This record gives structure tokens, C-alpha cells and sequence, in this order.
């Protein structure tokens, strides 16, 4: 057993094995029985995450492979074409829009969850880390590990969300249209 | 002067002949869409329209044009007032009402004066104003086709381009595909944005299946014009399939309604728990979405009232000869629909295990999976998960009838369908580019690139790989290293290719 | 009985002239507009019997064998155009059943004839001179001597632009320079007096629902909000309340029983602007509560400014109005004959200033729904003007299956 996760309600458990199987098993009051068993990847399932809106969930593996499975029909929905290396850590935002993948090429990416397009990409090659992305749970900042040897920096702004950033970019443009 | 003041009808056909009489007609229609009370006083707005265009002698053709032109700006919220207004006026076909839901009555129509204004107005897309109002006007004309206000073939025949001009542009495009399988640029961007092709997919978004089945059965290469025609027809087939798929995976999918919920937001005043706040908007895009705080829905919620979701397995086998034969090898553009039909098959073999009706149940799923599931698997680009779901249905088969399907799809590749032949020639061109730059230092990351190409379609990509093993040395140690990332489908095809090269007709012994 | 026994005639063409002859006997012998609307449902359901002219088999749908100068419709269309002009002359004694009879009869002749019949689409384009939103019985003595208030100089300035810019635009374009400065000296105070009191109507809607969007953000301080400034269809307490719906629907239900009775059958239109009464004209266009009387004046001014642009610049539209003024009187006292080139450049500046700079840029921000209705009726008027020059010959290629 490599990784585990709780669902957002707290009644199912997702278990990721070494052979690539993914088991989903109930926890009702005290019973612990197996509901389904699908074969997801050809390799150890590294990390499992959940959408904060409860729509889908994301799995990563030791091939360059990262799916987005929706939670109603339990079928794959979007596939990220990430043929570089093995995904090590994996996390989402709290609005549920940014997806941070960090592979074993020592490079971090940033995608969308609705589409599968790329937003940004930083390369951190001179370090000897296993670098850890982590997003804050209440505001849209993140703490990326590894600055020199094994460290932790965190990346801030003056606005908390993306929604209070668009709302400030709108009101600064509006002054110029109220200027002309 | 004889046929001007004795025979000419005294009516006013333009918006300048009565600026006073047409100015009160528009302002009465602006007012009618701002009432809370709009269904109790429908007949109080008609009797004020007939008193306006009797007092000022307004035309009866230009007036119905102004009503359809103002009511297309307000079609997102009020489309039940606009339908209930037209059903009480004296321009509704009372005895010619004939429907587009039948197959013999797409010529028996009603109100050919309104069919003369609609098809004239869908044909104008050259100015910068009516390129932005085209999606609202075209969406209004598809609610009038559902109800039986206009005939279907009266719009299809008389809207631009022409069916002789459409048929020569397809054949110019089919030639461009056969060259890769081994004035116009501004016109083609006006074919797939406006006209017949845009009309054919707004009808399939809203509800209309019978006029679209009848067109694509006549001209089956109306596909290869847009890749949207196979997406929106997979939105209709996935609505009919979905009550069945939830019941076949019975206990699991019924509680999956409760597993989809989100996490509350927890602030640290008293450490309390509050839910998340969103707000709805009704848009014109068919697919449901959710942005940072806004969720979007389709505005026309009665789009699925003529359809009926079918029963268990005997109705799926009848309704798939109609829908799934139109998009033949194009079901692989909707990979989530190819994964849903394959789980109906595994769940039906296992529940009908028994001991009596099992050799009959397998045979019914042999002919289904080889007519229109295995051709769809070959038009796939990078989907190792969509191909594993198909193979878990083919694990229940004897291996003789699994080797029949593999060889035939290398024989009716070329002699038969074109979109399968362009796909096989893209995998062979990509497998022959990896194998040339295959060194012992580059297999850290070219092992993962090569193993998704094999896992998606092996029959195109494995055959140039074992043909470059018996030619040069030092490539057995590289291909066996890549085999740790295969799936169970590419392990069963590799045994078939090796049995193909050993019995292949060649001089075994040297001279 | 005339239609059913048409094979047993000695001629299958001798019933097409008998059916139009007996139908014109019924319309003369029928004595009232109340009995006309009682009978006319007979003549609307049996409308495909009128098109099959001297043929025993019915026409399909959309086809009609009726041309306007042949034996059925040669002496009947001359006779049904007298009733339709008899009913137009009494513009004082017309009830609301006289205006419903004029609609149901003129609509009948339009469906009978094809869409391309030379006497069907008003081929010689004549702008009406009888567009009169005026009551003589509401007018006493037409006083012009007590010119004190602003009520009598605003309403004497609306009545100046109306009688020779809007009802006659062709005499504005081809005119002198001293004639089109007298309009500009009457339109620049008028258009500034209206667009100021429509800036205060749209600033009570903007400041109502911007404070309570600043009040969502404080009370439940979990979620920010930028919505649009729209029509909040019913607030929260008028949405679901059957005590407020049921007494409101029985107010509209006895406002219709006044307008359905046979007593108040002589009344103006609901959207009507007064012209005689100088007090009510200032009281309709200044109240910042209704704003459906200041939208008619914008629509009336965008319809007849779009023509001055199209008729000065283009020279096939200018050549089409040549034939319609030289055919009706060749010895013409009204004259348009030449370029008028300084009035071409000056008159084209009274176009882009009115409907391109002042009007459309005002509503681009304030009211986005009304901005698209103006913008689309401008462009759809040019597809119909251009097709009139040809002779409506892009409506004859309609095919039937």
C-alpha cells in the first residue's frame, strides 16, 4: 500500500497499491467492505487527491501518467500529456483550478482542471531535493519546498484569492475608462 | 397610374414608411418582456398589436419579421412567453401544423411565409453586426422547429451554401486525407461557422434527432466537416445510456449520488463550519461548467422531453444500429462513451453466469464488440485507460475468436474505411521515429514515451518494432526494458505478432 | 355547395368565377363590423380554395394561381380596395372594431397573392403622410399666444422636428443650407433635454443594487460578489407568495373587462404620444418612472437618420428614388435633381452626430439589451431596402418539395 485518501464526505477510502490497482472501500459505521476494484495504472499509484468541489479526483503514477476521474460514473475524464518523468507530488488549489505536478526531472508544472492546458513551468535542476508543493487551505498561496538544500519558501501576494485579484484588476482598469 | 392607385395594396413595407407605427410596435414588445405577469395577459398583448397595425397600415410580412427579431434578444429568459404568444396569434398553422418527429412528414409543413423570412435571414453573414447575433437567432429557429411552426426541408433547401457546392468541398477535403494516408479559405471558414453546418448542430444540441439522422444517412461524409457533430451526438446517446449504467452497477452507483459533496470552509472564530456560496447563470453553451464561484447551465431545460431512456439490454441492441452506425469509427472521439458500453458487457456476463444461457450471452457480445467497438479503439491517440476497459470485456472470449478480430482489422484497414487508415499511418510514422534514436543513454525517458504509443494501438505500432528486431542487433535489450510499462492489452497483441513472424512465409534455412 | 359540385359542371373553370362572385355578395350584405368578425373565421380556414384558380385539383402549399390582372382578381381587387379606403377616411369616427376589420381584411389579400406580385410589396415606395398620433376631440382652439412656460416651448420644439424631419426625410436630404440649420437649431436643445433625464433614470437602478452588493459582502463575509446590473425578476418576497399573485391577477382581469365591453370601444392606444395637448406632451417625456416614451423618440430618430446616410452616399438608392418621383408627376414642383454637395458633407454630419456618437455610445454602457435592438434594426433595414431595388427577386427562388 503506497497511498491512501479519504473522500470529502468521509465514508469511502481510496487505496493505491503497487501493482496499479485502486480499491474503493466503504466505512459505514464499523463495517469495512470492498465496493469496487479497478485497474488504473501500469505502475505504483503514487498520490491520490480530491477536488474541493467534490466533482472529480486525481491519481498519479510512476509512468508519466496522471488521470482525472470523475466521482459520479467513476470513469476517466481528462488526461494530462506529461511524458517527461514520474510524478512525485501532486496537489490542487482550494478553488479547485490550479493543479501542481512535480516530477523526477526536478521541474514543476501548473495546469487547469477544467481544461488540461499549461499555465506556467519552473525548472529547479541544480538542487538535490524531493521538492514538495503544498497549497494553503483557506487562501491561494503556496509553500514550495527547496530553496538551497532542503528548505521551504512560501510565495505570497497582497490579495488572498484569485477572485479578489480579478476584482482589483477590474477596478483599476475601470478608472482609466472613467478617465477618457 | 392605373396599377398604382387602383390595384396596389396600401401597406407599408419598410421601417421608414411608418416611423410612428413601427416605433410603437417595438416599444410594446420591449414592455412585454419586463412583466412579472406574462402568461395571464397573453391575449391582452395580441389585441393591442392588432389595433396598432390596423390603425397604421403596417405590413403583415414585415411585422412578423420584427417580432422574431426583437424576441431573439430575450430568448435566454423568456422563451415560454414567446412560444405562448405565437400559438394564439393568427400566424400559427392551425391545420398544417405537421411535425418533424416523424419520418414521412418532413415535407408536409406549415406557414411557408415565415419559412421565407427565416431562410432569408439565416443567409446573411457578411456584416460585422450579424456575426455576433447569429447564435441567438439560430437558437430561436430551433425552438420553432421542435413545435411545428416551420417545415424542416423548407429551411434546409433554401439556406446557403448549395448542396452541389457542399458536395464538391467535401470531395476536395477527402482528397487531402488520401494524400496524407500514404477564395476557398475564406469560403470554408464561412461553411463551418454559418449556414447548413451550423444549423445541423444547433438542432442536435436542442432536441432534434429525426431530421439529423435523415440527413447523415443520405450524405454520410457530412462528417469530415466539423468535429462537433460527433461530440453533440454523443451527448444524446449518453443521456439514453445513463439510467441503465447506474442500475447494472447496482449498489455502488446508487450510493455514488451521496459520495459527491464538497468540504465546508472552516474559519477560526469559534471554529465553526459554513457552506460554500455559488450562484447560477443560464448560458447558451451545452456543457455544464463551474468557475471560481459561478456555475453555468444550459438555458433550455426541456431539451430531453421527446427522448426516452431505454430499458436493460434488449433495447440497447436495437437502438445502437441507428445511432452508433452513423458515427462508425468516431465513437473513439468520445472515450467516456466507449468506457461505459464495455462495463455494461462485463456486468451482464457475470450476472447471467448461470449454467444455461452463457454460451448464448457470449455470442451476442462477440458481434457487438467487433462491429462498432473495436473499430473505435483504433482512432485513439493517448488513452491507456480507455483501452484497458475494452480488453476486460475481451478476457471473457475464447482466444480463437480474439485472433479473428486482430487479423481482420489489418485486412479491412486498407480495403475499407478512410479515417482508420489515416490513423494507422500516423502510428507507424511515429514508431519509426522513436526506434531510430534509441540509445542506451536515452531510455530513461524514451521508455515512457514509447510505451504509451504501444498501449493505445499495438497493431499499428508493434509491427515496425519486431521488424527492426530481426534486422539489427542491440535492440532486444532496449525493447525488453520498455516492456515494464505495457498493459494487459499490449501483452496479448505481442503474442499475436510473434506468432505472425514465425509462421510468415520466408526461407527459414539459408541457401 | 359550389366547391363540392365542381366536377358536375359543364366547365371546370366556370366555378372559379362563381365562387368569387358569391363571396363578394356576402361582404356587401353584411351590415356591421361586429358581424364581420363573427363571419370571417369561415373565410380564413377555407383559404386554400381561393388559390386554386380554375383547377379542380388543389395547389400544394405556398403555390397560388392568382395574378392581379386576370378575370377573378381584375374587378374584385378594385372593389376590395374601396372598402379599405372607405374605412381609412373617417379618422375620427373609427372604433376599435373598425381597426380590427381593417387588419383582418388586408391580411387576407396578402396571403392570396404571392410574395412577389408587383401590387403586393409596395413597389413604388411612398412614405405615409397620415401617421397621426393626435386627437381633435382632445384639442380645444389650438392656442398660440400665451408663450410663458417651458411646457409651451419644449412642446413647440418637439412639434417642429416632427413635422418636417421625421415624416418627410427625402425633402430634408435634398434641400438648401438654410433649411438644415433650422433643424439643427431645434434638435440640439431637444436631444440634450431628453438624454439628461434618462441619465437620472439609469442612475437610480445602478445605485439601488450596488449598495446591497456592498451589503452581501459584509453580512455573510464568506463570499465576494460582482453581478450585473439587471432586472431582478421579482425581489425575494414577490417570487413565491400566492396572496400577492391572486389579488394582482384580479386587478388585470377587471381592467380587461373594461376594454372588452361594448361601451368603451372608442379609445386611444396604450403606447400613444400626444401632439395636440401641450401639457400632456411635457408630462409624458419628463417623468423618470416609465421611460417608454423617451425610447419611441429615439427609435423614430434612428429610423429616419439611417435613410439620409444611405441616400446621400450610395447612388443606386439615390437613383431608385429618381423613378418614383418622375413617374407620379414628371412636371415636378418638388425638386431633388442634383448633387447638393455642400449639403452632402453637412447633412452627413447630422447623421453620425445623432445616431453614432450621442445615442449609441450612451446605451453601450447603460442599457446593453436596448443597445442590440437598435443596432440590429439598423442593419436589417438595409437588407430590405436593397432587395426592393432589384424587385424582390431573391424571394422568387424559394423552392417546394
Amino acid at each position: 500500500v503506497y497511498s491512501l485518501a479519504w473522500s470529502n464526505g468521509g465514508s469511502h477510502i481510496f487505496i493505491g497499491f503497487k501493482s496499479g490497482y485502486l480499491a474503493i472501500l466503504k466505512a459505514k459505521h464499523g463495517i469495512l467492505e470492498v465496493c469496487t476494484k479497478i485497474k488504473a495504472h501500469t505502475g505504483p499509484i503514487t498520490e491520490i487527491k480530491m477536488d474541493p468541489w467534490g466533482r472529480n479526483f486525481i491519481t498519479g503514477s510512476i509512468d508519466g501518467n496522471c488521470y482525472v476521474w470523475n466521482m459520479k460514473s467513476l470513469c476517466c475524464e481528462l488526461i494530462i500529456n506529461d511524458l517527461n518523468s514520474a510524478v512525485t507530488t501532486l496537489d490542487v488549489c482550494h478553488l479547485g483550478k490550479i493543479l501542481g505536478i512535480c516530477t523526477e526531472d526536478e521541474m514543476v508544472y501548473f495546469y487547469d482542471l477544467n481544461s488540461g492546458n499549461l499555465l506556467h513551468s519552473k525548472s529547479l535542476a541544480n538542487y538535490k531535493t524531493d521538492p514538495v508543493l503544498k497549497f494553503y487551505p483557506d487562501k491561494s498561496w503556496y509553500i514550495m519546498s527547496g530553496k538551497n538544500d532542503t528548505l521551504s519558501n512560501h510565495f505570497v501576494k497582497n490579495e488572498k484569492n484569485l477572485i479578489t485579484y480579478w476584482k482589483d484588476m477590474f477596478d483599476n482598469t475601470m478608472i482609466e475608462k472613467r478617465r477618457k | 397610374l392605373l396599377k398604382k392607385s387602383k390595384y396596389e395594396l396600401k401597406k407599408y413595407n419598410l421601417l421608414v414608411e411608418n416611423s410612428v407605427g413601427y416605433g410603437q410596435l417595438v416599444a410594446l414588445l420591449i414592455l412585454a418582456y419586463y412583466d412579472p405577469d406574462n402568461f395571464s395577459k397573453v391575449s391582452a398583448y395580441l389585441k393591442e398589436i392588432y389595433h396598432i397595425m390596423g390603425k397604421y397600415s403596417l405590413d403583415s410580412i414585415r411585422t412578423l419579421d420584427v417580432i422574431l427579431n426583437v424576441s431573439s434578444q430575450f430568448i435566454t429568459e423568456g422563451y415560454k412567453f414567446f412560444i405562448a404568444l405565437l400559438r394564439k396569434s393568427d400566424s400559427w398553422p392551425s391545420s398544417h401544423v405537421a411535425n418533424n418527429s416523424n419520418y414521412s412528414s418532413l415535407n408536409e409543413g406549415g406557414n411557408m411565409i415565415a419559412a421565407n423570412i427565416i431562410s432569408f435571414n439565416l443567409s446573411q453573414y457578411n456584416e460585422e453586426v450579424d456575426k455576433e447575433n447569429y447564435e441567438r437567432y439560430m437558437d430561436m429557429c430551433c425552438i420553432l422547429l421542435k413545435n411545428g411552426f416551420v417545415n424542416f426541408y423548407s429551411i434546409w433547401d433554401n439556406v446557403k451554401p448549395e448542396m452541389e457546392f457542399l458536395q464538391e468541398y467535401i470531395q476536395n477535403l477527402e482528397t487531402e486525407l488520401e494524400e496524407e494516408s500514404t477564395g476557398k479559405q475564406k469560403t470554408q471558414q464561412d461553411i463551418l461557422l454559418f449556414g447548413k453546418i451550423k444549423l445541423l448542430e444547433r438542432l442536435l444540441i436542442h432536441g432534434c434527432v429525426i431530421p439529423v439522422i435523415h440527413v447523415l444517412k443520405q450524405y454520410p461524409k457530412v462528417l469530415y466537416v466539423s468535429e462537433s457533430l460527433s461530440r453533440y451526438l454523443g451527448r444524446v446517446f449518453e443521456y439514453l445510456l445513463n439510467p441503465l449504467y447506474t442500475s447494472m452497477t447496482s449498489s455502488g452507483e446508487s450510493k455514488d449520488m451521496a459520495t459527491a459533496l464538497m468540504i465546508t470552509r472552516i474559519d477560526n472564530g469559534i471554529l465553526a463550519h459554513k457552506p460554500r456560496l455559488i450562484h447560477k447563470y443560464k448560458t447558451h453553451e451545452p456543457f455544464e461548467s463551474l468557475e471560481l464561484n459561478s456555475s453555468y447551465v444550459f438555458y433550455y431545460s426541456e431539451w430531453n422531453s421527446n427522448l426516452t431512456p431505454f430499458a436493460s439490454v434488449n433495447d440497447l441492441f436495437e437502438n445502437s444500429h441507428i445511432y452508433l452506425s452513423i458515427i462508425g469509427p468516431y465513437l473513439g472521439r468520445i472515450p467516456t462513451l466507449l468506457s461505459k458500453i464495455s462495463r455494461i458487457g462485463v456486468a451482464d456476463i457475470q450476472k447471467n453466469h448461470g449454467s444455461e444461457s452463457l454460451h448464448v450471452t457470449i455470442d451476442k457480445w462477440i458481434d457487438y464488440v467487433r462491429k462498432f467497438i473495436f473499430p473505435a479503439t483504433s482512432l485513439l491517440q493517448n488513452n491507456p485507460i480507455a483501452t484497458s476497459e475494452v480488453y476486460e470485456l475481451m478476457k471473457f472470449f475464447p482466444f480463437e475468436k480474439r485472433y479473428f478480430i486482430y487479423n481482420e482489422m489489418m485486412t479491412k484497414l486498407s480495403q475499407d474505411i478512410l479515417p482508420l487508415k489515416v490513423s494507422f499511418n500516423k502510428a507507424e510514422r511515429e514508431a519509426k521515429s522513436i526506434l531510430k534514436a534509441l540509445s542506451i543513454d536515452t531510455i530513461a525517458k524514451e521508455s515512457r514515451r514509447f510505451a504509451k504509443l504501444i498501449s493505445t494501438n499495438p497493431l499499428a505500432s508493434l509491427v515496425p518494432a519486431v521488424k527492426q528486431i530481426e534486422n539489427y542487433d542491440k535492440v532486444s535489450e532496449l525493447v525488453v526494458y520498455t516492456t515494464k510499462y505495457f498493459n494487459d492489452f499490449a501483452y496479448d497483441v505481442l503474442q499475436f505478432v510473434l506468432l505472425l513472424r514465425l509462421t510468415y512465409n520466408r526461407p527459414a534455412v539459408q541457401f | 355547395f359550389v366547391y363540392n359540385s365542381r366536377f358536375n359542371r359543364s366547365n371546370p373553370a366556370s366555378w372559379g368565377n362563381t365562387f368569387f362572385e358569391l363571396f363578394s355578395t356576402i361582404i356587401d350584405l353584411l351590415n356591421s363590423p361586429s358581424t364581420f368578425l363573427k363571419f370571417w373565421p369561415y373565410a380564413e380556414s377555407r383559404i386554400e380554395w381561393f388559390k386554386m384558380n380554375t383547377s379542380v385539383e388543389p395547389v400544394s402549399l405556398g403555390e397560388s394561381n392568382l395574378i392581379s390582372y386576370k378575370q377573378p382578381l381584375y374587378e374584385k381587387l378594385r372593389h376590395w380596395n374601396d372598402i379599405l379606403a372607405k374605412l381609412e377616411n373617417n379618422d375620427i369616427l373609427n372604433t376599435v372594431k373598425h381597426y380590427n376589420m381593417k387588419y383582418k381584411l388586408e391580411n387576407f389579400l396578402s396571403e392570396l397573392l404571392p410574395i412577389n406580385e408587383e401590387s403586393n410589396f409596395n413597389r413604388s415606395a411612398s412614405i405615409s403622410a397620415l401617421q397621426e398620433s393626435d386627437n381633435e376631440w382632445n384639442r380645444s382652439a389650438r392656442e398660440r399666444e400665451s408663450n410663458r412656460s417651458s411646457d409651451v416651448i419644449f412642446a413647440a420644439d418637439y412639434n417642429f422636428v416632427f413635422y418636417h424631419l421625421i415624416i418627410c426625410p427625402i425633402e430634408f436630404a435634398f434641400s438648401d443650407l438654410e433649411y438644415k440649420n433650422d433643424v439643427d437649431r431645434s434638435l440640439s436643445p431637444l436631444l440634450d433635454a431628453i438624454l439628461e433625464i434618462e441619465e437620472n433614470f439609469y442612475s437610480k437602478i445602478k445605485m439601488n443594487n450596488r449598495t446591497r452588493y456592498s451589503l452581501e459582502e459584509a453580512l455573510n463575509t464568506e463570499y465576494y460578489a460582482n453581478y450585473d446590473v439587471m432586472t431582478p425578476k421579482l425581489p425575494v418576497y414577490m417570487k413565491h407568495s400566492n396572496a400577492m399573485k391572486m389579488d394582482r391577477n384580479e386587478f388585470w382581469a377587471n381592467l380587461q373587462n373594461i376594454k372588452e365591453s361594448d361601451d368603451y370601444t372608442l379609445r386611444p392606444t396604450i403606447m400613444d404620444i400626444s401632439l395636440s395637448n401641450t401639457t400632456c406632451l411635457y408630462k409624458q417625456l419628463t417623468q423618470e418612472d416609465d421611460d417608454y416614451y423617451r425610447k419611441q423618440f429615439i427609435l423614430q430618430l434612428c429610423f429616419t437618420t439611417n435613410l439620409i446616410r444611405n441616400l446621400i452616399s450610395s447612388d443606386e438608392t439615390r437613383n431608385f428614388y429618381k423613378s418614383c418621383y418622375l413617374r407620379e408627376n414628371p412636371l415636378s414642383d418638388i425638386d431633388f435633381e442634383n448633387l447638393d454637395e455642400v449639403n452632402k458633407k453637412r447633412g452627413l454630419n447630422l447623421c453620425s452626430y445623432i445616431c453614432d456618437n450621442r445615442v449609441l455610445k450612451f446605451y453601450k454602457i447603460k442599457d446593453p439589451d436596448f443597445y442590440r435592438v437598435i443596432r440590429k434594426l439598423m442593419s436589417s433595414d438595409e437588407k430590405f431596402t436593397t432587395a426592393k431595388i432589384d424587385g424582390f427577386k431573391e424571394f422568387q427562388n424559394f423552392r417546394i418539395s
